[PDB]
């Protein structure tokens, strides 16, 4: 509990959700970001990503 | 209480002993008893003031109608903030002590004044057993490290005369007997007895350390921290919950250590205890003033200490921590933007919603002196009900009051400017759309900022200095302000339009009667060739109107227009077809002409008839409105039928990779041209409806063409890729991709070509992502190296001047002389357009008149009394800058310049697209007669002139005196035109290629012993090559005359690498024979922080003297390659090169102090320090305006050069000086000392001349304060070094009155602050 | 207008008044920023 | 990155001026990254951690 | 090899471990200063006598207890070397660490 | 600053050690060389980090026992720079030898 609740509050893959028009609940659930722990060379941009 | 001067030191500990109070031993806890922490515990009761207004600090005496009581309890009295820099704890605590100044900070104060080395400065703590203090009988060194049990053998043989210490108190009672003048004489003897590399190498600078530190003034026993300061819990935040994440942690810590301390003294506990509690207590102590020290790693969360006692000057490493923040402004606002167009370029808007709240103080001072509030209560009663007497002063206070308008990014200088304010119904500001795109901001959500001017001299500064109606000219740029885009081009440009075939044709009529015949019926705006009456209006006097009247051919919208047109204008700038550059030249003219006033007021006219009649113009696109070209099809077809058999041949075997490359290139660009130039033909004449001629050619009724023809925003590319194909672009390099794309707007595209599509528009996303660090981060380090200026001269009085040649390329000139004519004024030497005369006495502005002088004059370029050279030893001048901003009126004393120059420079290069894209002749396009200057001609026994030398210049009179054709010949060039032969233009004058630079020989003769080898030097399958330099690795010497003849009756003969020279042994050759044809994210860069870094080229160029006569020997040697034969030879001085281009010095190229560019690119250290300052200056610059001119930004050479002098500074002087020997010396206060020098008449007493390139980023974060370049630097190392040199700053900077705060010496506040130069000296 | 208690107590005394006067001397921020330098080893005094 | 062998440019950078490099790599899916890299001198090196 | 380039090459590592592994204390940049002297190493014999002969360098140095106590030479020297090395990455990345701050 | 030059300098000492003494014997050879080898290293600190930088000498002993026991790596240096004169010396004594006897007649 002090280790899944942690990672399911506080993450940078878990954030609050734009709850908003019926296609984001959509684009939120189907989207995909390299960005976060594991497998990201340089986090703010990067030429050959 | 005025202030002058301040100087930081470490102060006395007599006046820290003075000040000896406070109780802070035991950490009891926080009580609610007199709702405060109590006394002897967390937040203990003697430091405290009054938490509210009149108390005592227990319950007790000292009430408001009581003053001058000594407190019974404690000792605080009435009075607040001068008690509190007395009553302050100092206690004495932790005797070893922190010398931090050592640890963090890169020199050492305490530890090179005392011969101790950086490793026992890191290990002062968990010491053994104390260092043994001199004495009478002490045998080992004064600072000698034992251990426990050789001080334990110490002690027990040295017995008397042994006085020390336990802890690390004893280096402090050395300290409090340091009396010492001995030390640091012995070792500035030592440094000037030897000099090598074990003394330059962190020796010199430190030994200069203790010379300033010695002369400064100060005790050395004045370091000693008797005592722990404690700050006063009124001074810092209160926190009565009390602790989260502050400096309660490290302040209970360092109680409860030193209750534990206090105790086992008092106990008399063992010695090892007591020792662990000593060193946690240091570890608390050091950890308390400054966090790290190279060790103790952060583990995050409250368990580690955050925020210590010194962490308040810098919390954050960012841009906000106590180095006087953002502070949120009151009587502010932000608001959202939109555009309305019916007010004047004076007035504005402002929502109702804020415009309540941003004047109640004048508000309420209306009512309560029109006597219908009389109090403040009934004030707010008439304000926050909203009665009709509030809404009548919000009424007169808005309509007369200058409010300030900005962004957020404000990377202009252009973007605070003042307007006036209207009541709009809702909630949100417009922006007046002459100002919207002078901020770079369109209207896609982004927030302006409105802040509210609160003075007399801030109002009238509002109302005189920042607003529209007096930024013009865009000294940012030096190029029109601001015409508009889309709407008053489109309105002026459809209004203007001629066309035939109009209702009514052919009526005559007066000048404001087409306006009656319009507005009703019967009459179309088109009107062409109809002659009607006009009014023109010139001058020839001193601003004197010529009344004239005349019949001209014109429209019915330019007749309109020529009464919205003033009183005195030419009708040229009329007739055209009113375009986005005719209003911008015709805004130029009457700009020129009639002043400001009536070109604003012109302007505001051109907006109202722009907004006014956009709407009668009516712009439509439409499904029918795209012209598809019928001859679209065919071209596609062929296109690819060419490339489908080419790709056949390709696959036949004949063609290569590169070469199917290049020909899709060009055949793809033919390709979409063609569909261009189809789309063109088939645009223009579509419309044929015309009278008495019946086959016309007239400008068709599509939009398209007409937003394509009116040049606002549509250029032929767009105009291609709408109608036509889009074209082939590729993602990493833009480059064209094999892969055809036939496709258009008007049909279906396919997937992989729209995926292509997206490729391009990812790429070029991706591009234009860098402008954001690209712009946030080079202005800061811009403004940061200008920021100690104060223009204070006028009468500049120099002689050196400036040689302007411009970068004049080809027939038509590129970057004229107009530009560098204005602007800057010239020296006392300049020429009439008659010969060998004068035409200045030395003071004279250039504008269009003298420009004109200068024009028709013959000359080719010009001295002009300019920057850096002599600088009149008070301040920067006035003549070098000139006229630039809005007035023409010479910039005087008292401005900042040099901001200005520093945010004019990358104002949006911002990299706009694909890092901007990063002949086998020389054909002329000017006539005239070639004259060969400086260069060396050789008589070739062909019959031709070839040309032996690098340098060429010729100066052109044909039309203007000024020369338009340099055209610099590279070295070993065959010309075949003669010196003085008529050229014609069109005409190849130089038959060889400008890629490749070979080496014409001088002198006829015998081939040098040069003698072959099978696979070194010849390839076999005349022809026969004698030398290779590039194969081999030169054993080449100086060619005999005929036989043996030696040179020496009238430098070193030469062959390039990897070429097959078709001269062989024993031929007998004349002189002047060619040899043979053997010989892009740098460009895309800014190039603008790299010269800042002052960064190195790859290799630099070979310098020598007079004597330039070169020679090699063997080909390798035991020392490195080209042991050069000049200068060695008359002055002993060598270089060592390992590996550089070929060497190309020759006769040709005369070679003296300040040798030719030979083997790349020579930094501009040695080219500062040798050719000169102007050359250096001059070259920078014209670097910068060549990066400029390939990106397509136009900039202000003032503004790169005052960049470049401020990159002069750091120079090292000559050794002949007062405590002065091989020192980085200040330019400014070198230049100071040459009245010191002269008076004395001693050279020995200063140095003579000195420059140096370094780094202008190193001299914009080490300036000549400490308060100022400390925004991007570590505040604790500076400020350590500001104490131990003692050094002031004397209140002068920019950046230290922006800091500080007092009256700024750039401005209007100049004088006042000469006030003060009426109120120290003299007063 | 956004670093004194008493500068925006006297900006608003007169503004309400109709004086627009300026200050008589030090914001105490920049005594602020020397307080929190003599945090340091250094003690500062004053000069004038 | 998925877990196995990659073989990146890596063109020199940091010694070279314009030296190609044939180089290796392998992440795992936990713990250290091995790395075969390469050498203008022609050496195989081993840089895990 | 000079002094120059391959402290040039040190710092060089050093920025790229640091934009590869994002790094902001210093506490957490010393270790990082370590990790990247004992990396950039050269394996030339002649380039290692090379930085031993080119200038910024001593033959004393302040800590003894770096300095090994064996017969290889050259394990002496690396250790001087690091030692070296870690004082001048130091020294030249308390200002590298607001500039990396600074850029991004 | 290079390893030829100090090279040269033995060369010249060594060509002077057999002109003067006139030495036609191949045993006798010990002091002249010896004295050679001695006399052919610098005096100077930097100049033996100088000649190390070079090429021409490596890290791998030939012999152990003409190692001495310090703590000066100067010393150990001094003592590499001497053994490599040494057996260049000793490798060339030969072949200078025989120049010097076909020099002459």
């Amino acid at each position: 509990s002090a280790a899944v609740k942690e990672f399911f509050g506080s993450s940078q893959l878990s954030q609050f959700m734009d709850q908003n028009n019926p296609l984001s609940e959509i684009t939120h659930k189907r989207r995909i970001s390299a960005l976060g722990p594991g497998g990201l060379t340089r986090e703010r941009a990067g030429f050959e990503v | 209480e005025e202030f002058d001067a301040i100087k930081i030191a470490l102060a006395s500990p007599d006046m820290i002993r003075s000040w000896s109070f406070g109780e802070v031993k035991k950490p009891e806890t926080i009580n609610y008893r007199t709702f405060k922490p109590e006394r002897d515990g967390l937040f203990c009761a003697r430091i405290f003031g009054p938490v509210k207004d009149y108390e005592c600090l227990c319950g007790k005496y000292k009430r408001l109608k009581h003053r001058g009581v000594i407190c019974e309890k404690c000792g605080v009295e009435v009075t607040q903030t001068k008690v509190r820099r007395e009553r302050m704890g100092h206690i004495e605590l932790a005797s070893p002590t922190a010398h931090i100044w050592f640890l963090k900070s890169l020199p050492s104060r305490i530890g090179l004044l005392l011969d101790m080395p950086l490793r026992d400065i890191e290990r002062v703590l968990y010491f053994e057993s104390y260092v043994v203090i001199e004495g009478g009988m002490t045998n080992l060194e004064r600072q000698q490290i034992l251990t426990e049990e050789q001080y334990l053998d110490a002690l027990e043989e040295f017995g008397d005369e042994f006085d020390a210490k336990m802890g690390a108190e004893a280096i402090q009672a050395l300290l409090k007997s340091m009396d010492l003048e001995q030390e640091c004489e012995q070792l500035r003897e030592e440094l000037n007895e030897t000099n090598s590399e074990t003394k330059r190498k962190k020796l010199t600078k430190r030994i200069k350390l203790l010379e300033a530190f010695v002369q400064s003034g100060n005790k050395p026993e004045w370091m000693i921290l008797t005592v722990l300061p404690v700050l006063p819990p009124d001074l810092r935040p209160l926190v009565p919950r009390f602790a989260t994440s502050d400096l309660n942690d490290l302040y209970r810590r360092v109680i409860n250590r030193n209750n534990r301390l206090k105790r086992l003294l008092d106990l008399a506990a063992p010695d090892i205890i007591v020792r662990n509690e000593k060193r946690m207590l240091q570890e608390a102590v050091d950890a308390l003033l400054d966090n790290g020290r190279r060790g103790r790693a952060i583990t995050g969360s409250n368990k580690r200490p955050l925020k210590s006692l010194a962490d308040m000057i810098k919390g954050k490493q960012g841009r906000f921590r106590q180095n006087l923040l953002g502070k949120r402004v009151d009587y502010s606002g932000r608001s959202v933007i939109t555009v309305g167009p019916y007010l004047r370029l004076h007035q504005c808007g402002l929502p109702k919603k804020m415009a309540l709240e941003l004047f109640k103080p004048f508000i309420y001072g209306k009512l309560e002196l029109r006597g219908l509030a009389t109090t403040i209560k009934a004030a707010k009663k008439m304000v926050e009900r909203e009665e009709a007497v509030v809404w009548d002063i919000l009424d007169e206070v808005i309509r007369e009051h200058p409010v300030l308008l900005n962004r957020a990014p404000t990377l202009h200088r252009l973007g605070i400017q003042a307007f006036e304010p209207v009541l709009i119904e809702g909630k949100a500001i417009q922006l007046h759309p002459l100002v919207c795109a002078a901020y770079n901001a369109d209207f896609d959500g982004d927030q302006m900022a409105v802040h509210v001017p609160l003075t007399l001299e801030a109002q009238l500064e509002a109302r005189a200095l920042m607003m529209s109606t007096n930024n013009i000219l865009s000294p940012a740029n030096g190029e029109p302000i601001i015409v508009p885009s889309q709407d008053v081009v489109l309105g002026l440009y459809y209004m203007t339009r001629d066309c035939v075939n109009a209702k009514g044709e052919g009526m005559v009529l007066t000048g404001p009667k087409e306006a009656e015949r319009l507005y009703r019926s019967g009459l179309a705006s088109l009107h062409a060739r109809v002659k009607v009456r006009i009014t023109e209006y010139e001058k020839d006097a001193n601003g004197e109107l010529v009344a004239k009247t005349s019949l001209k051919d014109t429209t019915v919208g330019r007749a309109i227009l020529w009464m919205i047109v003033p009183k005195g204008l030419p009708y040229s700038i009329v007739n055209q077809a009113l375009g986005k550059k005719a209003i911008s030249k015709m805004l130029n003219t009457c700009y020129r002409i009639l002043g400001l006033k009536p070109t604003v007021i012109f302007a505001d006219q051109i907006m109202y008839t722009g907004f006014a009649y956009a709407a009668r113009s009516g712009a439509s696109v439409g499904i029918d409105d795209m012209v598809i070209p019928e001859k679209k099809h065919e071209i596609i077809s062929e296109a690819e039928a060419e490339v489908a058999e080419i790709q056949e041949q390709f696959q036949s075997g004949l063609v290569t990779a590169g070469e199917r490359y290049n020909k899709v290139i060009d055949i793809w660009a033919a390709a979409n041209d063609r569909v261009s130039k189809a789309m063109m033909d088939n645009l223009q004449t579509e419309t044929v409806i015309n009278r008495d001629g019946q086959e016309e050619k007239q400008v068709s009724f599509n939009s398209i063409y007409m937003m394509a023809d009116s040049g606002a925003r549509g250029s032929a590319a767009q105009i291609r890729q709408l109608a036509g194909m889009r074209g082939l672009m590729a993602k990493p390099d833009g480059s064209i991709i094999e892969t055809p794309i036939t496709a258009n707007f008007r049909e279906g595209l396919n997937v992989l070509q729209y995926f292509i599509s997206t490729h391009g528009a990812r790429k070029g996303l991706a591009d234009t992502a860098l402008k954001t660090a690209n712009s946030g981060y080079l202005t800061r380090r811009l403004v940061d190296v200008a920021q100690d200026l104060v223009v204070t001269e006028d009468d500049c009085g120099t002689h050196e001047g400036i040689m302007m040649t411009p970068v004049i390329e080809g027939g038509d000139v590129k970057e004229p002389l107009r530009d560098r004519v204005l602007g800057r004024v010239t020296a006392e030497d300049v020429l009439k357009p008659g010969t060998a005369d004068i035409l200045v006495p030395r003071n004279t502005l250039l504008h269009e008149q003298w420009c004109d002088l200068l024009e028709e004059n013959s000359v080719d370029a010009v001295k002009v009394r300019s920057v850096v050279s002599c600088d009149t030893d008070f301040g920067v001048c006035a003549h070098c800058y000139g006229r630039d901003l809005a007035r023409g009126h010479i910039i005087n004393k008292g401005e900042a310049i040099g901001v200005i120059a520093a945010q004019s420079i990358g104002e949006p290069g911002t990299q706009l697209t694909m890092r901007t894209f990063h002949e086998s002749s020389i054909q002329v396009k000017n006539k005239g007669s070639i004259k060969l200057s400086n260069v060396k001609s050789v008589v070739n026994s062909s019959g031709k002139l070839v040309i032996t030398s690098r340098n060429t210049e010729l100066k052109l009179i044909d039309e203007f005196g000024r020369t338009k054709e340099s055209y610099k010949v590279p070295y070993g060039a065959v010309l075949a035109k003669g010196d003085g032969e008529q050229v014609a233009g069109g005409e190849t004058v130089a038959n060889w290629d400008p890629h490749t630079m070979p080496v014409i020989t001088e002198v006829s003769g015998f081939v040098r012993f040069t003698d072959m080898i099978d696979g070194q030097t010849i390839t076999r399958q005349s022809s026969l090559v004698v030398l290779d330099s590039a194969e081999r690795t030169r054993p080449a010497l100086k060619i005999v005359d005929a036989q043996g003849n030696d040179v020496l009756i009238p430098a070193q003969y030469f062959l390039p690498g990897k070429a097959i020279v078709q001269l062989e042994d024993g031929v007998q050759i004349s002189s002047g024979d060619t040899l043979a044809r053997i010989p892009d994210i740098t460009g895309g860069l800014p190039r603008v922080a790299d010269l800042f870094e002052a960064r190195r080229p790859k290799e630099p160029a070979i310098l020598a003297e007079i004597s330039g006569i070169v020679s090699f020997g063997k080909e390798t040697k035991g020392k490195r390659r080209l042991v050069i034969t000049p200068v060695d030879g008359s002055d002993p001085y060598e270089e060592m090169i390992p590996k550089w281009r070929q060497l190309n010095v020759f006769e040709g190229e005369r070679v003296e102090r300040g040798d030719v560019i030979s083997d790349g690119p020579e930094a501009p250290h040695d080219i500062l320090r040798l050719r000169g300052v102007h050359a250096v200056t001059r070259y920078i610059v014209n670097e910068v305006q060549d990066v400029y001119r390939l990106q397509g930004v136009k900039i202000n050479d003032k503004h790169i050069e005052v960049i470049v002098r401020q990159m002069l500074r750091k120079a090292t002087i000559v050794n002949a000086g007062s405590s002065d020997f091989l020192e980085g010396e200040q330019v400014e206060y070198s230049r100071v000392k040459i009245a010191n020098r002269e008076l004395e008449a001693n050279g020995k007493v200063g140095a003579t001349y000195s420059r140096d390139l370094l780094g202008i980023t190193k001299a914009s974060l080490a300036t000549e304060s400490f308060i100022s370049a400390a925004s991007f630097q570590e505040t604790t190392r500076v400020l350590t070094e500001a104490a131990v040199a003692g050094k002031r700053d004397e209140l002068r900077g920019l950046k230290e009155n922006v800091i500080v705060g007092r009256l700024i010496p750039a401005g209007t506040g100049y004088a006042y602050h000469q006030d003060r130069m009426r109120r120290r000296a003299a007063g | 207008k956004s670093d004194d208690v008493n500068g925006r107590t006297k900006m608003y005394k007169n503004i309400v008044d109709g004086n627009h006067q300026m200050e008589p001397g030090m914001p105490e921020s920049f005594n602020v920023l020397l307080k929190e330098i003599r945090s340091l080893g250094i003690n500062i005094e004053l000069e004038d | 990155r998925s877990p196995g062998v990659f073989f990146d440019s890596d063109k020199g950078k940091t010694h070279s001026s314009g030296k190609v490099l044939y180089n290796a790599r392998i992440i795992p899916y936990r713990g250290s990254w091995l790395d075969f890299e390469f050498d203008p001198k022609d050496n195989l090196f081993v840089r895990i951690d | 090899m000079t002094y120059n380039n391959v402290f040039d090459h040190a710092y060089e590592m050093l920025k790229e471990n640091i934009r590869y592994d994002d790094i902001r204390d210093t506490d957490d940049l010393h270790d990082a200063i370590h990790m990247a002297a004992d990396n950039a190493v050269p394996h030339y014999y002649a380039d290692i006598f090379s930085v031993m002969a080119s200038e910024g360098i001593d033959l004393e140095f302040e800590d003894s207890g770096l300095m090994p106590d064996t017969k290889d030479v050259i394990r002496i020297l690396q250790a001087r070397i690091y030692e070296q090395l870690t004082i001048d990455l130091w020294e030249d990345a308390e200002d590298l660490l607001n500039e990396y701050l600074e850029e991004v």
